[PDB]
């Protein structure tokens, strides 16, 4: 008869007793079971060849993804008990700097500054939201896929920060528009386009390497820099004491994105050819990226040096990953 | 080598159950008698056992044999206790 | 100061722009938004009735998961699970290893909504539900790894959606038709609607109430909490399903319900009726499981489908007569079977027992009663080996469940055959064959555990060989849950 | 970034300065401080050995209410309390009573801490000690309260030390000597290193032990809770006892240690021992009083004393025979007077109960059992009238528990009287004198219940009378916890 | 027999079911119910002498203290649920500033103001914690006792925070003396001897409640409007963003204070005598907050007009509690 | 009515016993037999009862009364068992 292991049998013989992030979030996915026929239905359907297309086929390969391991390794517990903290963090500023009368204070310019600028984001970062959403659904391994989760957590949480600034902003000044205008800006506005083209188009690479690419090494690098490092910067410098410590807040979820999209890089790394893949589809995409910098930073004061920064720090996101 | 499906009077499922096709009505009645009676159907010594197509219903001849009973293969069979 | 919600939640859903550098179909491809011609105006008038923001929901389920993980950690080392009834470990093993997985799975039909669905509202909610059905799988692979070193039948927990064991294949053949290969709008209708708000979320209230009562706090605690999470995402059915009335495709929506439900309920057939009137301790037993799907699941649906302007799906009425039936089969072909599942079923036939089921179904010791009566001989004669099966049973093409029915005195097992170009299809009901005929292309060269038998896919083809196809070793193979204790009863 | 503990710490604790708009004793009320002429500069060496900061403090102490809250929650519709064993239930309502609110006081003895110490390090831990204290008294009132309408008895928890029940006033006699009118280095002294540190660590792990061992999962959460707060504060004595001993003060500091000691340990033998030895079910007992104290008490305290530079009390040897006597003659003085008291004292002298006994304390049939043979066959025999006094018992003058010994073969029952300016003062043992003898201007006018009894202050002068005194009445005084069921067990 | 109730039998007969706050708070303290032996023995010792000639003999009267109830009705299990949000803020502003470093930027006459004007008040903030735990131990009722508790705990509070930026502040600029100076600060510094002076003998008015007035209703408004409202709006003005948001977290565990002292006025103003009793405590304080409150804000720029502004927020505080 | 605390043989605490100053220390031992014999001490009929000063044990004859005894209100009294 078979004896209780003192573990998952997946897990068994792992030399070091496994982690509560190995025992929850390791070989969860069963479509891969059977490449031919992932789902337990006709090999014919829609969805079959979806998978079959554009997780299985991809270009981006392994022999066990269920290798990767996120090296922050997040759990739904731990994410919570961080983001609970951070939460509270940035809902004192907003109650505090309220209460100081924040708002009234920044200038007639910067406040025009921030509905071109700042408010249409809400636009860009759900799309960021809808873009590691997809990661999540189409990744070879549940270690993956756990990264992609609380990723698309994070975006919905800057798009939810947006929304309620903007909201603060309107009812501050009325006149301006701020909450109604923010779709014609994101539409029309040339700052935005170089942004909505590079994002409409990354939003409709299927293959998960591609996707995974487009999204987290390329897109985001390009947006961070440009809506949370540069605008952050002209905040502070320009009085926006709010806007500069909140763009700083969603850094660090940012940096923990580079985190786990180096560390799969990294795995990737182990195969050859992976390299070729990968430096491939950046120089594919990397093109758009500049041209949405390019767009953006021209427009905000000092625009020229701006660009410059943007797009080293975005490039540098991708050097150190080799 | 044939497989039917049968379908046993007073028992609660239909069973896989394989024949052959030199069988008999009455021996294929044996084979699948073998997976009920006495399992959770009691006995009837008195009846006979005849075998059905559950489908339309048509009765077989206790003699036929199943190479003519023109069976689809997984055909499901009613295993019925008659006089 | 800070704002109230009602001030600025609409903003976070106003998030629809219309695309320029790509156009609307390759964004929302229909075979993954299933948008069905209705407009992206007309779809953001979905409105979700039960709201919540990032910041409420961290805050919030911090605390949950703070209540559940501590409760664990308090009760741990008095060791419950060493001195519960057999019928309940068995009922925590077999809800382990079904679910777990397919929670998590779940967390990607979530995210399908997130991505594709063409209402605002829709893509805020799914991303929430994402994060819910993350939380359950992880919770429920925690729970249970707490018991690894008592029995390698609780390593199933994490194991049985990776198996061919039958009842494995009859999980994945619901849930991977209901959530994971549907476009976004049939699964907030299939899955969300039909099955969540429809099924699982007042049986696991019933589940946290068995539990508790069996004196299981950890395990009480653990679905209690998890319960809670549902409502926030079950929700989002409602809205697309009145959408899609509101325009002209109520048929559709229709279809989609009447399936969804009735696959649903076959499942439940098996996974909650068997254990209801079976596994729970006689004195334990509130209620049938009969006079709990009327009381808390027909009466709903059809509160339900009347709000929205549906109708009662073609099949009620059988489905009604079947809640007498159905689950008796299950279990019956469960415990016969026995050693073909990762758990110890329950056979529940004492004579106290059976007089419980002649009341809450009259007629059962006429019918269900003369089976186990035989089987009861066979053990009190000492024939054990008559009590377990040397064939196979016939499985549903649908359902993946064993095709059985009213026996004895009653005697109303059908097969609802269907030959479709060239192969023959067993099904276990009308509503299977149903399923089946109005999409064959979505069903057709699938194959069930006796198929794949008879095409030689199982090696050895035999019972010792079809029980390794199924990942099945002595350990895990399940027997009779008190060990035949209740034998004694009848000599 | 975030700056290390170690880094900053100090800056917290450097918050001495010197006085000059008023002097330093005005500041520093010596009645109130205890400096003993030991500079500022001196008790600045103070240096607790865990410490912890305000954040730290919070975030932790946050964690713990929501788990032991959590607990209580999932657990209150069980109804555990309503099944539990009475000898159990007694042992709860007994805690609660006698603690609940002393707990309380032991804000304000921390509180004299974090006024008047002069060692900076000492206020601050003070001021978490109190905020620790506060916690205690109030959870300690939460969790019982949710009993109050199964008996009144549960309002002793608030109740007990607002009465004049004998039990409450040697609770106070204790406390108020121990932590409520003393200086603030003598309270850590006595308080938080005597009784803290040298009882109510261990005990309160035994007790959590018990209550897992009895079910009570609840309870269990929250005594285990409670008992991870007590190192945090019941540090504070060990520094103040090295500044007394570097400087010129040993011998201050030794009698202030053995004081504490022995009352700590009458209060003990009352509200511990019987418990253990009598109303904790049979099959559920680890270890008896005495052995819980050797292994647990006495070697810490020889271990603690031998680190600081400091003796064996006087009075060690006694206190070491006393272990196999003591709490065996408050248990018989309690249930003997079991309605004077707020709880059902179990009697445990079942065969069983009699033969562990004999065993856990050879000699114990032979002495105590005496008293016991005579009780039950008075109630075999239908005479329960002779199981109750018809007078009260002789009380000592320091602890105010019942003047008791050694009865039948080995009698032993001594009183250390003492005659000090024209009064006679009883005490129930050579170090309870000696306790009075050291400093009798703050004992000289107290009196126990006998002598206001004597001195007509309880009317009517009866056991009616005395009982109304305390507050006692029909449903919360006292009988038999099992209802004399062991007495069956003789006829 | 004595029939089981729904609540305590003190509460009993409440009209409204008695809420968590009245379950734990109420009629705890024991050494009230015998006025002439408030302690288990001896009743000539010196701490019954101290109750009975500072508790009981006060010229503030009630019939029934422990009829009072916090208007915040703080538990213990919740002050620790609030201020573990606040700090989760507070913290957050710690880690954040620091990041962007903040304290590099402060200009080097700010950075001297600061070894000043800041750093000492860890000085003042520990002598209002021994101030108000004393208040703790001499209280009448256990309602009131608490609210003196958690108001000790924020005391604390302050204490660490002040502890902790004078290390940051010593890491940055060694040179200035922060964490070595404070005391002779403290001690000699013309600029804070007029609330040296205040606290210290404050500290030794051992009446329940002239020590309530005293350090309550006199020298805490004193206090927090010059070190944290005056001295915080400068830090702002200076570019100290840090000290501006500190200050006025740290303004929110004042308010709370002054609530709570409030309705305890409002209690005590139902007997006749007491409002003058009070103010008569009033008057022979102010003068001293006056002077503290003068030395203190006349030492920083723009001190006249300080001065004034803290002078009549102070007793603002005082007015509108009648 | 004079009160004494009873330290009666055999028994396990010592008691209030209220006597009068008339008593004699037989009845005085009556009195305090009461509150111990037959309730948690075996009686001794062979045996009689005797009163002695507990303090320094100075032994009292059976007729002598209470108020010639020169006690102190309060006063312990060992009650023993003697031929
Ligand atoms: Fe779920
Ligand atoms: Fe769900
Ligand atoms: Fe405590
Ligand atoms: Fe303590
Ligand atoms: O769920
Ligand atoms: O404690």
């Amino acid at each position: 008869a078979l004896k209780p292991l003192k573990t998952w049998s997946h897990l068994a013989g792992n030399r070091r007793r496994p982690s509560e992030y190995e025992v929850v979030s390791t070989n969860l996915h069963y479509f891969t079971d059977n490449p031919e026929r992932p789902w337990e239905l006709d090999s014919n359907l829609p969805m079959q060849t979806w998978y079959k297309k554009y997780c299985f086929d991809s270009p981006l390969k392994h022999d066990d993804w269920n290798a990767f391991r996120d090296p922050d390794q997040l759990v739904y517990r731990t994410y919570n008990l961080l983001q609970d903290g951070q939460e509270s963090y940035v809902q004192g500023l907003f109650d505090q700097l309220n209460d100081r009368g924040h708002d009234q204070m920044l200038t007639r310019e910067w406040v025009e500054t921030l509905a071109r600028f700042y408010t249409p984001a809400r636009y860009l970062f759900h799309a960021l939201q809808m873009g590691s959403v997809y990661i999540h659904q189409i990744a070879p391994a549940s270690t993956i896929t756990n990264c992609a989760t609380y990723e698309t957590a994070d975006h919905l949480r800057w798009l939810t920060h947006t929304a309620y600034r903007t909201r603060e902003l309107a009812n501050c000044y009325p006149d301006v528009g701020f909450g109604k205008r923010e779709r014609d800006v994101w539409e029309n506005d040339p700052a935005w386009q170089g942004f909505r083209e590079l994002i409409e188009k990354a939003l409709i690479a299927w293959d998960w390497g591609e996707a995974f690419t487009a999204i987290n090494l390329v897109t985001k690098p390009a947006v961070e820099e440009a809506l949370l490092q540069q605008l952050g910067s002209l905040a502070q410098s320009e009085g926006d004491t709010l806007l500069g410590l909140l763009a700083q807040a969603q850094k660090r979820d940012a940096e923990r994105h580079r985190r786990w999209s180096s560390a799969l890089v990294k795995m990737a790394l182990e195969k050859e050819g992976n390299r070729e893949v990968l430096q491939k589809w950046v120089a594919k995409w990397e093109p758009l990226a500049d041209k949405a910098i390019e767009a953006y930073c021209s427009a905000l004061p000092d625009g020229e040096n701006a660009i410059v920064e943007a797009k080293s720090a975005s490039r540098y996101v991708r050097q150190m990953m080799g | 080598t044939f497989p039917i499906m049968s379908n046993f009077e007073r028992d609660f499922v239909i069973q896989l159950v394989p024949v052959d096709t030199e069988d008999t009505m009455d021996q294929v009645a044996e084979k699948c008698a073998y997976h009920s009676i006495n399992r959770r159907v009691h006995p009837q010594p008195e009846k006979i056992l005849r075998v059905r197509r559950h489908e339309d219903g048509t009765l077989f001849p206790r003699g036929m044999i199943v190479s003519d009973a023109g069976l689809r293969p997984t055909e499901t069979l009613d295993i019925i206790f008659m006089d | 100061s800070m704002l109230k919600r009602e001030d600025w939640y609409d903003l976070t859903r106003t998030t629809n722009w219309t695309p320029k550098y790509v156009t609307e179909n390759e964004l929302f491809p229909e075979e993954m938004s299933g948008a069905r011609g209705i407009s992206m105006e007309a779809w953001e008038k979905y409105d979700e009735p039960y709201k919540i923001t990032y910041p409420e929901y961290v805050s919030i389920q911090r605390e949950k998961d703070s209540g559940a993980y501590s409760i664990k950690a308090a009760l741990e080392r008095d060791g419950f699970v060493d001195r519960a009834d057999p019928g309940w470990v068995s009922t925590m093993q077999l809800h382990f290893g079904a679910i777990a997985l397919e929670e998590y799975a779940a967390s990607t039909a979530e995210a399908r909504m997130a991505r594709f669905a063409k209402a605002p509202g829709n893509r805020n909610m799914a991303t929430f539900g994402m994060m819910d059905e993350n939380r359950h799988g992880q919770i429920q692979l925690y729970f249970p790894y707490a018991n690894v070193k008592r029995s390698r039948k609780w390593d199933w927990a994490h194991k049985a959606i990776h198996t061919n064991e039958w009842a494995a294949i009859a999980a994945r053949s619901f849930f991977d038709d209901m959530m994971m290969t549907r476009d976004s709008v049939a699964v907030s209708i299939m899955l969300t609607f039909a099955f969540e708000t429809g099924f699982t979320n007042m049986q696991f209230l019933g589940l946290a109430a068995d539990a508790a009562e069996a004196g299981d706090h950890t395990f009480a605690s653990l679905i209690s909490s998890i319960q809670t999470d549902e409502s926030r995402h079950a929700q989002q059915g409602g809205p697309s399903l009145k959408i899609l009335v509101e325009n002209g495709k109520k048929d559709e929506a229709q279809q989609m319900v009447d399936v969804a439900i009735w696959r649903s309920w076959k499942l439940f057939s098996v996974l909650t009726g068997p254990i209801m009137d079976y596994y729970t301790p006689l004195e334990s037993r509130n209620q049938s499981f009969k006079e709990f799907m009327l009381e808390w699941i027909v009466a709903q649906f059809e509160r339900q489908l009347l709000d929205l302007g549906l109708d009662k799906p073609w099949y009620w009425d059988q489905f009604m007569q079947d809640l007498d039936e159905t689950h008796h089969g299950m279990h019956l072909g469960v415990w016969y079977w026995r050693p073909t599942v990762w758990w110890d079923p329950a056979a529940g036939v004492s004579p106290e027992e059976r007089e419980w089921l002649e009341e809450k179904y009259p007629g059962w010791n006429d019918t269900w009663g003369q089976c186990w009566d035989v089987i009861t001989d066979n053990l009190v004669n000492g024939k054990p080996e008559l009590t377990v099966p040397e064939t196979l049973p016939t499985i549903c093409n649908m359902c993946n469940l064993p095709i059985a029915h009213t026996p004895g005195n009653k005697w109303n097992v059908k097969d609802y055959q269907l030959e479709y170009e060239g192969r023959l299809y067993h099904f276990g009901s009308e509503a299977d064959r149903w399923c089946f005929q109005i999409d064959p292309e979505r069903y057709k060269n699938h194959t069930n555990l006796v198929d794949r038998f008879l095409k030689g896919e199982i090696q050895p083809a035999d019972l010792a060989g079809a029980l390794m196809y199924m990942s099945l070793e002595p350990g895990v193979m399940g027997d009779d849950a008190h060990d035949y204790e209740w034998v004694k009863a009848y000599q």
